[PDB]
C-alpha cells in the first residue's frame, strides 16, 4: 500500500523527519503552521510493471525521487462539540525501528517485530492496531497471545487511544480478569449494545423533541432512523441551501448560527457552539454537530438488529463475525474454540501476535486457519509477530522433548533461523 | 419391479458411464 | 382561486377524509402535476397516512410506465417511493410494491438494494413475505452468490424450498454444492418434499448426480457415502 | 436450535451482496441486458400499436 493514513503515530512532523533517516520530507503544504499531526505518507513503491527481471547486477540508483516521502497533513474532521467526540491520541515519540515496525505492520504480508526487554513491545503493537483501525474500518484485526497477563496489559493500552470500545471483545477464559470495570465479554457486550441503545433513542427522544417534530421516533431503532433520514437531512438540505449561497455573493458567518436548526439539541453541549470568528471554523463545527447527529443513527442502525433479535444469547455472537474488528483472546483458547469459530463463520484480515516467541509451533498454527477460505483464497491479509527469540522460549516439562525433539523451538524463533527479514 | 427398473435405469447410465469414463481416463 | 374553498376546508379540518377526497378528484380534473404537489403538500401535513402514500404511488406509477424507459421521470417516482418507505414503516404493501415497480424498469440493481434495504428495516415476519418475491427475483438472473446466499436463509423457515435449491444448483451447474445440501437432506431424515420423495429417493438423487459427476463433485467422501 | 440460532450474523441474510464489489459488475451487465431487452420490447409494441 503506497498511500496510509498514520493518525496520531507521530507527535510531530520532526518526529515524523526523525523517523525516517536519510528519506527527504516533502510536505504537501508549505505553511508550517498547518504541519499539525496527523500526517497521511504516499511511499514510493517500485511498482514491478516494466523492465523484465534481469540485469540485477546493475545497481539501481540512487534517485531522489525514491528517497521522497511525499506528506500530507491532514486535519481530523470535528466529531461534535461535546468534549468526548474529540479524539485520544498516542502520547509515546516511537523511534524509527519502532516506526519501521509500525509502517511494515500496516503491510499486506509477514511482519517479524524482534522486541527486547523495554523496546516498547506493547506500544508498538497497540499503535499498528489503532492505525489499521483508522485506514481499515472494515477490516478486523485478530489479536493472539499466550497469556492472559500478555493479553490484558495489551487490551487496556489499546483503551486509552480512539477505538470504539463497541469493537473490542476479549475472548477466554478469565475475561472477568481484566483490570476494567467494563464487561468485554459476549454477555457484556450485549449488555453494553443494549444499554447504549436505550442512550441513544433517549438522545434522539430529546432531538425528536428539539425539532419540534410529532409522533415517537424513539420508540425503536426502525423509527429512530427514518426520523434521521427524514428530519433531520431535510431540515439539514434546508439549512446547507440557505447557508452555501447559490449565487456570487460571499456566504455570511452569522447564517451558520441563525439557520442552524439544532441548537436546542445541541443547548447542553459547551457554549457558544459557533464563535463567529471566520465562516469556515464554525462551518466545521456545524458539520461537526451534524456528523455526531449522524453518528448516533449509525449506530442505532447497526444495534436495529439486536433489537430485532429477541435473545440477548444470539446477539452476542451476531457481534463476533461482524461488528467486532479488534478480537483479542490467547492461544488456548483459540485451540479450544477453534472448531467452534470455524463453524461459526469467523473472518478476520489481520493476525497480531504479542510474544510469539512463547507460543509453540502449533499454537502459534491454529490462529492462521480459524477461518474458512473464500473461493480457495485466504482472508489473510497481515501477519504481525511480535516476540524476542533471545527471551525464554515454550515451557516444555519433559526435557528430553525439549532438547532432541526441538519442541521449545518458537514458530518466531524458526523464522528467524530460515533468514525472513526482521524489524529489530 | 422395483429391481428390474434399476437394472434399465444403470444399463442406459453404465452406457453413459463408459463413454465419460473413457473420456477421463 | 379555485383551490382557496378547499384550502379552507382542509386546514380547518385535517382529519377530514372527505375533504381530502372531494380535492382529489378536484384535481383528477385538473392537469396532473398539480396533483402531485398536492399529494407533497398532503404528506408535509400528514405523513403518517397509508391512504395518503398508497394513492400518491398508483397514480405515479400510472402516468410515468407509459414513458420512455430511461426516462428520467422514474427516478422522481423512485424518490417518492424512497420517502415513502421512511414514513409508512409497518405497512407492507408499499415494500412490495416499490420492488416490483423497479423490475418494471428493470433496475436489477435498486431493486435487490430494496429487499435488502426491507430486510434490514423489519422483523422476520414480515421478511417471510418479502422472500417468495425476493427468492423469485434472485432466480431470475446469473448471479448465483447471491442466490444462494438468499435461499440458505429461506431453508430454516422452509424445508420444501430445499428442493427448490437444490433444483437450483441443479440449473446453475452447481452440482457439488447441490451434493453436499442433499447429503445433509438425506441425513436430516425428518426432511418434507413437495413430491413426497422417500429418503432412500432422495438418496438415490444423491447418487444419481454424484455417480454422473466426479469431476465437479468433490468435497465429499463419494466411497463412504455409498459404503 | 438456540446454538445454531445464535450463529446467524447478516451473513445468512446476504447483505455483503453489495460490499463484496464484484457481484455489482454482475449486476448491472445483467441490468444493462435486462433494459435494452426491454426498451426493445416497449419500440416492438409500440410498432404493433401503431400498426
Amino acid at each position: 500500500i503506497a498511500t496510509l493514513d498514520f493518525n496520531d503515530t507521530f507527535l510531530s512532523i520532526e518526529h515524523l523527519k526523525a523517523s525516517f533517516p536519510g528519506h527527504n520530507v516533502k510536505v504537501t503544504v508549505e505553511d508550517p503552521a498547518l504541519q499539525i499531526p496527523p500526517f497521511r505518507i504516499t511511499f514510493p513503491v517500485r511498482s514491478g510493471k516494466g523492465k523484465k527481471r534481469k540485469d540485477a547486477d546493475v545497481e539501481d540508483e540512487d534517485t531522489e525521487e525514491a528517497k521522497t516521502l511525499i506528506v500530507e497533513p491532514h486535519v481530523i474532521p470535528n466529531r461534535g462539540p461535546y468534549p468526548y467526540n474529540q479524539p485520544k491520541r498516542n502520547t509515546i515519540q516511537f523511534t524509527h525501528t519502532q516506526i519501521e515496525a509500525i509502517r511494515a505492520g500496516m503491510q499486506p504480508g509477514l511482519t517479524m517485530v524482534v522486541g527486547p526487554p523495554g523496546t516498547g513491545k506493547t506500544d508498538v503493537a497497540v499503535q499498528i492496531i489503532s492505525n489499521i483501525y483508522h485506514n481499515f474500518p472494515e477490516q478486523r484485526t485478530l489479536i493472539v497471545t499466550h497469556s492472559n497477563q500478555a493479553l490484558n496489559q495489551l487490551f487496556e493500552k489499546i483503551m486509552a487511544l480512539d477505538i470504539d470500545e463497541r469493537h473490542l471483545l476479549r475472548l477466554g477464559h478469565g475475561e472477568e480478569e481484566l483490570e476494567t470495570e467494563k464487561d468485554f465479554s459476549r454477555y457484556g457486550r450485549v449488555n453494553y449494545v443494549l444499554a447504549r441503545r436505550i442512550e441513544l433513542l433517549e438522545e434522539v427522544k430529546r432531538l425528536q423533541k428539539s425539532l419540534g417534530v410529532p409522533g415517537d421516533a424513539s420508540y425503536t431503532c426502525e423509527t429512530a432512523g427514518y426520523f434521521f433520514l427524514y428530519q433531520v437531512m431535510s431540515r439539514w438540505e434546508e439549512y446547507i441551501s440557505k447557508v452555501k449561497n447559490k449565487g456570487s455573493t460571499l456566504p455570511d458567518v452569522t447564517e451558520v448560527s441563525t439557520f442552524f436548526p439544532f441548537h436546542e439539541y445541541f443547548a447542553n453541549a459547551p457554549q457558544p457552539i459557533f464563535k463567529g470568528r471566520s465562516y469556515e471554523e464554525d462551518m466545521e463545527i456545524a458539520e461537526g454537530c451534524f456528523r455526531h447527529i449522524k453518528k448516533i443513527f449509525t449506530q442505532l442502525e447497526e444495534f436495529r438488529a439486536s433489537e430485532l433479535l429477541r435473545s440477548g444469547l444470539d446477539r452476542s455472537k451476531y457481534l463476533l463475525v461482524k461488528e467486532a474488528k479488534i478480537i483479542a483472546m490467547t492461544c488456548t483458547h483459540a485451540a479450544l474454540k477453534r472448531h467452534d469459530l470455524v463453524k461459526l463463520g469467523f473472518k478476520y484480515d489481520n493476525i497480531l501476535m504479542e510474544e510469539a516467541a512463547q507460543i509453540l509451533e502449533i499454537e502459534t498454527f491454529i490462529p492462521l486457519l480459524l477461518q474458512n477460505p473464500q473461493d480457495g483464497f485466504s482472508r489473510l491479509k497481515r501477519w504481525i509477530m511480535i516476540g524476542d527469540h533471545h527471551q525464554l522460549p515454550p515451557v516444555i516439562k519433559n526435557m528430553a522433548f525439549q532438547k532432541y525433539s526441538n519442541m521449545e523451538q518458537s514458530l518466531f524463533t524458526r523464522f528467524v533461523r530460515v533468514g525472513v527479514p526482521t524489524v529489530d | 419391479p422395483d429391481y428390474q427398473q434399476q437394472c434399465h435405469e444403470m444399463a442406459e447410465r453404465l452406457e453413459d458411464s463408459v463413454l465419460k469414463g473413457m473420456q477421463a481416463a | 382561486e379555485e383551490d382557496l374553498p378547499y384550502e379552507e376546508e382542509i386546514m380547518r379540518n385535517q382529519f377530514s377524509v372527505k375533504c381530502w377526497l372531494r380535492y382529489i378528484e378536484f384535481k383528477q380534473g385538473a392537469p396532473k402535476p398539480r396533483l402531485n404537489q398536492l399529494y407533497e403538500r398532503a404528506l408535509k401535513l400528514l405523513p403518517c397516512s397509508y391512504k395518503l402514500w398508497y394513492r400518491y404511488l398508483k397514480a405515479r406509477r400510472a402516468q410515468v410506465k407509459h414513458r420512455c424507459v430511461t426516462d428520467p421521470a422514474y427516478e422522481d417516482v423512485n424518490n417518492c417511493h424512497e420517502r415513502a418507505f421512511v414514513f409508512m414503516h409497518k405497512m407492507p404493501r408499499l415494500w412490495l410494491d416499490y420492488c416490483q415497480f423497479l423490475m418494471d424498469q428493470g433496475r436489477v440493481t435498486h431493486t435487490r438494494r430494496t429487499f435488502d434495504r426491507a430486510l434490514r428495516a423489519l422483523p422476520i415476519t414480515q421478511h417471510s413475505r418479502i422472500w417468495p418475491l425476493y427468492l423469485r427475483f434472485l432466480r431470475s438472473h446469473p448471479l448465483p452468490e447471491t442466490a444462494v446466499r438468499g435461499y440458505r436463509r429461506f431453508l430454516k423457515l422452509s424445508p420444501e424450498s430445499a428442493e427448490e435449491y437444490i433444483e437450483y444448483l441443479k440449473s446453475s451447474d452447481r452440482l457439488d454444492e447441490a451434493a453436499q445440501r442433499l447429503a445433509t437432506v438425506v441425513n436430516d431424515e425428518r426432511f418434507v418434499s413437495k413430491a413426497g420423495k422417500s429418503n432412500y429417493q432422495l438418496w438415490h438423487e444423491l447418487c444419481d448426480l454424484i455417480s454422473q459427476n466426479p469431476d465437479k463433485v468433490q468435497s465429499l467422501n463419494v466411497d463412504a457415502i455409498i459404503r | 436450535r438456540a446454538e445454531l440460532m445464535k450463529a446467524i450474523d447478516f451473513e445468512y441474510y446476504g447483505y455483503l451482496d453489495e460490499d463484496d464489489g464484484v457481484i455489482v459488475p454482475l449486476e448491472q451487465e445483467y441490468e444493462k441486458k435486462l433494459r435494452a431487452e426491454l426498451v426493445e420490447k416497449w419500440k416492438a409494441e409500440r410498432e404493433a400499436r401503431l400498426a
